[PDB]
């Protein structure tokens, strides 16, 4: 679980 | 990586920030379970649906592994230049950056409670 966009 | 698919994104949605996309829905971000709220959500879930698969390959890691491609006159492409690891990478940040730019985005869905609602 770390980022997106 | 991470670094690249924003810049993708930044490349077929130059309308809004990366960020938008970062805690949206069940699947955008951190969050991976539950229903998908939108079809935005549902790219998501897609692409992460798609990193478990690459992870599959020894010594792939989807948010770190460097890919060689181009954002250039409307186009996302990913070069031919890469291993397995980095096409199939490639290709998951290819298609969600592509269906980021097709799908409605509702503020609603933006940073919902995950805990709560995505059991
Ligand atoms: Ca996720």
């Amino acid at each position: 679980v770390a980022f997106r966009s | 990586n991470l670094y690249q698919f924003k810049n993708m994104i930044q490349c077929t949605v130059p309308s809004r920030s990366w960020a938008d996309f970062a805690d949206y829905g069940c699947y955008c971000g951190k969050g991976g379970s539950g229903t998908p709220v939108d079809d935005l959500d549902r790219c998501c879930q897609t692409h992460d649906n798609c990193y478990n698969e690459a992870e599959n390959i020894s010594g792939c890691r989807p948010y770190f592994k460097t890919y060689s491609y181009e954002c250039t006159q409307g186009t996302l492409t990913c070069k031919g230049d890469n291993n397995a690891c980095a096409a199939s990478v490639c290709d998951c940040d290819r298609l969600a950056a592509i269906c980021f730019a097709g799908a409605p985005y509702n503020d609603a869905n933006y940073n919902i409670d995950l805990k709560a609602r995505c059991n």
